[PDB]
């Protein structure tokens, strides 16, 4: 679950 | 046309992994999660990888809630589309 | 009469910062963030028993983003609602209670 | 109070089981 979780944080909080 | 669009995430069983991001367009939010399968694919192997759409869609299935609400301009509300539009919507952008 | 209603919030300027949770009713997402505020007023050392809706309003605008999105019965689609009707609505519900 | 103190707030009613 944590590397989802990194992937998905990675792209959608991108700035 | 352009239609401001939240994807809604939940990424595992916990209540408390629930976050959301908001583009201006559905092609956006449909490239996002693109993007985000290919961040978690680099991870696996850490080699040039190759995978099958039964793949892609997999790991929309892995995330325990995915949705989108995107505008409407003509009815100004919001529709809501479940994680069988955007698997549809994900694998016709892939192709 | 109930509908299904989406509470947006991002707590902090920080984008991962962005959270949510749905709800049965608006009823219950309202009540919800009145909640979350009786729980950051509970931490408060040395306070008064009472609490104002002014409080409530302070605690709503600490909030980088809150939002709702409300399921319409009639048309099926969400209609999205800001801070400014919130507070409002969080207003009547307490007047009320 | 800070940023984490209304964040914890904010999560422990929205998350809770």
């Amino acid at each position: 679950s944590e590397d989802i979780k990194d992937s998905v944080f990675k792209v959608l909080h991108a700035e | 046309t352009s239609s401001h669009t939240v994807l809604l995430i939940q990424t595992s069983p916990r209540l408390d992994s629930r976050t959301w991001g908001d583009y201006e367009s559905v092609t956006d939010a449909l490239d996002a999660l693109c993007k985000m399968f290919e961040d978690f694919l680099s991870k696996k192997s850490a080699a040039p990888v190759t995978y099958d759409v039964s793949q892609v869609y997999e790991f929309l299935d892995k995330l325990s809630d995915v949705s989108m609400m995107i505008f409407n301009r003509e009815t100004g509300q919001y529709i809501g589309r479940t994680r069988a539009w955007i698997k549809q919507q994900v694998y016709e952008m892939m192709r």
